[PDB]
RNA sequence: GGUGAAAUUCUUGGAUUUAUUGAAGACUAACUACUGCGAAAGCAUUUGCCAAGGACGUUUUCAUUAAUCAAGAACGAAAGUUAGGGGAUCGAAGAUGAUCAGAUACCGUCGUAGUCUUAACCAUAAACUAUGCCGACUAGGGAUCGGGUGGUGUUUUUUUAAUGACCCACUCGGCACCUUACGAGAAAUCAAAGUCUUUGGGUUCUGGGGGGAGUAUGGUCGCAAGGCUGAAACUUAAAGGAAUUG
């Protein structure tokens, strides 16, 4: 407000700001490796489907689409990395 | 080459009897001349002639209709709503 | 000039609004822009009651709503006409 | 639609179009099912479902006419009947149809 | 019971089923004064023995109404007046 | 049967939305009959939108079921159960106990009915 | 006058003068 | 479309001067921006800046000072005989004492002083008092 | 923006700064571009392909596992379809809207969004042509699109 | 009955009224808003079908494919024109009853066309925000519409969730309003009508005192009514705008 640091800016103001109006631009959107705890070695999904994945062996539905909240069908783990 | 601007078919009858009369002709004459598509077998083969009778080139059937179209406005209009008093007598 | 910024009443986007006719006149109005009054009166109201049946059981009133064209609106009911900066109070008192 | 699953057994399965084939397919046992035309004639029609039961093929009578039916098919011609070969894989066979 | 404007209506009769007489100046055909007055021998005859307008326009109670089976449209039948109503 | 000018020109509030819905049904009884059904919407009652309205993708859905629970007790029944259903008028909010999964709805009747 | 009267006016004068000289069509 | 890039940067930091506020991030940062930012630098109407990289078309912040009446994009980028710089001066400049019309010559984007000091002309960029 | 409208919004997609593969992704390059490749031969268009991959699997975005973008490894791979795959789209569209106008003859609105569907086939078009990927002679007709998409 | 008051008018034909009840065409009341959608005209009962659309979401795809646009084309309220149908309503014309000095009117009455629909025309509205389109920058404010993200927020209690609606915060894109004025303006007023004598982002279109006159003439479109294009001679010192006082 006529004094401003445009370059270092608080990791909160910039976490209210819109995907594409922070300084870089960069997607708010993240993968998950999901745990049907039916099955061994689970799947890595993206955090708005679209397409409801189903994973390797079953026909397990996981996912639904969405407007974005990818909405993870019956109860299951994850982890943001 | 695009012969007559307006008058199409109706130019046999040259400049006589008046543009309005030459032009209404002209509208019912399109109509009484042109194929049809045949309900009964799907070809565009049902013909005018004697006014109220129109045959199917292949397959041979005649159907009663309108004196210049197969199917007059009003003669729908009557079969929809006789399907509708019908449909009304059975269940 | 202009001596109103919504210079009929409320429609900004919509390009027209259907047409009430006025109580008063039966003149054509743009909904958007008839002035709005809804008149609930209801129907000498012990006299009713005493010398007959059913002790004061419901009491039920007039529901209705009334369309005026501004010439008819002006000339009894709610205009009242204001002054320059008195008309943009929106304030229904 | 159906039309929808029609469409799929000629891009993936063996069929054949018109009266003359879709009955020597009917008497060798060749076809499951078989779609006819609203506006091909009865006599017709029920000769086929003759040849159908024969067979015990099953049979589907199609709303829209045979030119429908052959804009249907793919083909640019009226098609009066069909008879399918190969379900490649439709489940035309195993849907309510 | 009917009122208008220029008359008031009053009449009996069995559930499964007046006005400007008792004045004549023709203005006061709705005049209370002449509700009430022909009113009265209403109930006479009620014991004898023993709505607006509406429609299309006003939707109202008349005059000689106080001395509801109003009919209201669904928004159809274009009122008398034109669009420019009457005008004075 | 009908409503009344004072209850119906009562609960038609500015500021919130009207839906009326009907179907022509029979009876056992060998009568076809056209029901009428009225409801409003509640402000949720922690609220502060003045106008409590629905986006209708609701008011499609509700006579969706309007009419799927209002013929699903006339044809269930004769004349009379029929006359016998509506009179505890519970059904008034045997509408509302579908309706309650999808909008507040107050003030729902059933409002008319007009036969042959 | 009236604008829209004066179009009905000059209108109308044309109409007239338009007639007048398909006399020497 | 943004079609004179320059433009929406250069008006931006004019904008950004009678704000009173004394930084402003400009979008998209050209080679040719870069080169006028710097130019105004060597004389001291601007600051620092800074390119920041997104993989984008660029950004860059300057911080700004209160020295600069009007820099400005003159363009359509009309072509200037090396006897008519003073033209442009004269019509566009407060004084002949101060003040630079930036312009693009052969030997690269450059005051109007430094062109007359270099005996070069180009197409003329724009201006800086 | 909104070439055929004026409603001005914007929604990209943010690209991510790493241009780089995301350095959690077990699979390298080989390993999942073979994996296209099954979609292609599927019948996928390389986007449903980019996004079946994106979310049943751990591909973020092509261009960066590979480094070639998708429709450049069908083209490779010899399944880069007759047209592109944006403009087969758009002719799709436009015979969708025709065969409903020809048969709703009175709808003023399909005949008008037609026009601009079309219009907007003209000029991608256009660039295809003069980029070398349509022939010169290339064009587009109610009667031979028809049959174009299928 | 009708109005300010009257009258033309309708009533042994039981009128106005009530009651049961049927026909026809028109329209969608109330809910309806400083709310939504569409390029604009414009769009408000139900359901099914038919294609279509913006915003949002997006670590999907293409990769400059775009902005604006003489010519040219799609649509285009109302009325109006051609061929059917329709013709309940209201209703240019016309005729009337009144008012007036007069009263072709305003008000009342009758009612033709019209009003509606199909097929084809016509292409104009104060078709208005009297305000070109794309891009950018410059300022505070609480509402609201659509999408979205965030939660040991309240409610449904079923047995708590799942849900649904509601609350709160932010963010995109909408319809608007509010306060300011840096700024602009001849002013009224304007977040654009600002970022202009410190005059240049791109592009389209129109205007050059008032009358004459959107007249004449030619061309062209139309069945017509008329649409588009569109002068001059002459005449004149004003005409006009906004604001101030009377
Ligand atoms: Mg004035
Ligand atoms: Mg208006
Ligand atoms: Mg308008
Ligand atoms: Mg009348
Ligand atoms: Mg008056
Ligand atoms: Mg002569
Ligand atoms: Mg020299
Ligand atoms: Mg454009
Ligand atoms: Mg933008
Ligand atoms: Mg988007
Ligand atoms: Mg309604
Ligand atoms: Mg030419
Ligand atoms: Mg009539
Ligand atoms: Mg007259
Ligand atoms: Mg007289
Ligand atoms: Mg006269
Ligand atoms: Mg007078
Ligand atoms: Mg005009
Ligand atoms: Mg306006
Ligand atoms: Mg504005
Ligand atoms: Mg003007
Ligand atoms: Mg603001
Ligand atoms: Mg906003
Ligand atoms: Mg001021
Ligand atoms: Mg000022
Ligand atoms: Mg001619
Ligand atoms: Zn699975
Ligand atoms: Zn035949
Ligand atoms: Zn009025």
């Amino acid at each position: 407000v006529l004094v401003q640091d445009l370059l270092h800016p608080t990791a909160a103001s910039e976490a209210r700001k819109h995907k594409l109006k922070t300084l870089v631009q960069g997607p708010r959107s993240y993968f998950l490796d999901v745990k049907c705890p039916g099955c061994l070695n689970i799947t890595t999904v993206f955090s708005h489907a679209q397409t409801a994945v189903t994973c390797e062996s079953c026909s397990t539905i996981l996912c639904t689409p969405t407007g974005g909240k990818a909405k993870l069908s019956e109860g299951t783990s994850f982890r943001r990395k | 080459a695009k012969r007559t601007k307006k008058v199409g078919i109706t130019g046999k009858y040259g400049v006589r009897y008046g543009s309005s009369l030459r032009r209404q002709v002209k509208k019912l004459e399109i109509q009484q001349h042109a194929r049809y598509d045949c309900s009964f077998c799907g070809k565009k083969t049902v013909k005018r002639g004697a006014a109220g009778i129109w045959t199917c080139s292949c397959c041979k059937k005649t159907v009663a209709g309108g004196a210049y179209t197969v199917s007059t406005a009003a003669a729908a209009t009557v079969r929809s709503t006789i399907r509708r008093l019908r449909e009304m007598v059975e269940a | 000039p202009k001596k109103r910024a919504s210079n009929g009443r409320n429609k900004k986007g919509r390009g027209h609004v259907k047409p009430v006719r006025c109580v008063n006149c039966s003149k054509s109005i743009p909904k958007d822009k008839a002035i709005k009054r809804m008149a609930i009166r209801n129907i000498a109201v012990r006299d009713l009651s005493e010398a007959s049946v059913y002790p004061e059981y419901a009491l039920p009133k007039t529901y209705n709503k009334l369309h005026y064209c501004v010439s008819c609106a002006i000339h009894a009911r709610i205009v009242r006409v204001r002054s320059r900066e008195d008309r943009k109070n929106r304030a229904p008192p | 639609s159906i039309n929808q699953k029609l469409a799929l057994v000629i891009k993936s399965g063996k069929y054949t179009l018109g009266y003359k084939s879709t009955v020597k397919s009917l008497r060798q046992g060749k076809s499951k099912l078989i779609i006819i035309a609203a506006n091909t004639p009865v006599l017709r029609k029920s000769e086929l479902e003759y040849y159908a039961m024969l067979s015990k093929t099953k049979v589907y009578y199609f709303q829209g006419g045979n030119n429908e039916l052959g804009t249907a098919v793919g083909k640019l011609f009226r098609v009066g009947v069909v008879s399918i070969l190969e379900a490649g894989d439709s489940d035309i066979l195993t849907t309510l149809a | 019971i009917y009122a208008s404007f220029n008359d008031t209506f009053v009449h009996v009769t069995d559930l499964s089923g007046t006005g400007g007489m008792k004045v004549k100046a023709d203005r006061d055909e709705s005049s209370p004064y002449a509700a009430m007055l022909a009113a009265q021998d209403v109930a006479a005859k009620c014991k004898e023995v023993g709505r607006a307008t509406g429609g299309t326009r006003t939707k109202t109670p008349g005059p000689g109404g106080q001395a509801d089976v109003t009919p209201v449209p669904s928004d159809s039948t274009r009122k008398k007046g034109g669009r420019r109503g009457r005008r004075l | 049967m009908d409503f009344t000018t004072d209850k119906l020109r009562s609960m038609v509030r500015k500021w919130q939305t009207l839906i009326e819905a009907n179907v022509t049904v029979k009876t056992s009884d060998d009568y076809v009959l056209r029901i009428f059904a009225i409801a409003f919407t509640r402000k949720q009652a922690n609220q502060v939108k003045r106008h409590s309205y629905a986006q209708s993708s609701h008011i499609r859905a509700i006579r969706k079921v309007i009419s799927e629970i209002l013929t699903k007790e006339v044809q269930g029944s004769t004349l009379a159960q029929l006359t016998s259903k509506l009179i505890p008028e519970v059904i008034n909010k045997e509408i509302e106990n579908a309706t309650k999964d999808i909008f507040p709805l107050q003030n729902i009747h059933v409002r008319k009915v007009k036969l042959l | 006058m009236r604008a829209k009267w004066r179009k009905k006016r000059t209108r109308r004068l044309k109409r007239k003068r338009r007639k007048v000289r398909a006399r020497s069509k | 479309t943004r079609s004179s890039v320059l433009a929406d940067a250069l008006n931006a930091i004019n904008n950004a001067e009678k704000t009173g506020k004394r930084q402003v991030l400009i979008r998209p940062s050209s080679k040719v921006i870069i080169k006028f930012l710097q130019v105004m630098q060597k004389h001291g109407y601007i600051g620092e800046f800074e390119y920041i990289d997104d993989h984008r078309s660029g950004k860059i912040v300057v911080q700004l000072n209160g020295r600069l009446n009007k820099c400005g994009v003159i363009s359509p980028r009309f072509n200037v005989k090396i006897g008519d710089i003073e033209k442009w001066t004269a019509n566009l400049l407060p004084a002949r004492q101060f003040g630079y019309v930036i312009l693009t010559t052969s030997a690269g984007i450059m005051d109007h002083e430094e062109a007359r000091r270099k005996h070069v002309s180009g197409k003329i960029l724009g201006f800086v008092y | 923006g909104r070439m055929h409208s004026a409603g001005k919004g914007i929604s990209s997609s943010a690209i991510p700064y790493s241009r780089n593969a995301p350095a959690w992704f077990k699979l390298s390059s080989e390993s999942v571009i073979e994996q296209i490749v099954k979609y292609a031969r599927k019948g996928l268009t390389p986007s449903q392909i980019g996004v079946l991959l994106r979310d049943a699997h751990g591909v973020t975005q092509a261009r960066v596992i590979t480094g070639n973008k998708i429709m450049r490894i069908l083209k490779s791979n010899g399944l880069a379809p007759e047209i592109p795959e944006d403009l087969y789209y758009l002719i799709k569209k436009a015979v969708s809207v025709r065969k409903h106008l020809e048969r709703n003859r009175k709808d003023k609105d399909a005949k008008f969004r037609l026009i601009l569907i079309e219009s907007r086939i003209h000029r991608l078009a256009r660039y295809y042509r003069t980029v070398a990927v349509l022939p010169p002679n290339w064009k587009y007709e109610s009667a031979t699109a028809s049959a174009l998409v299928n």
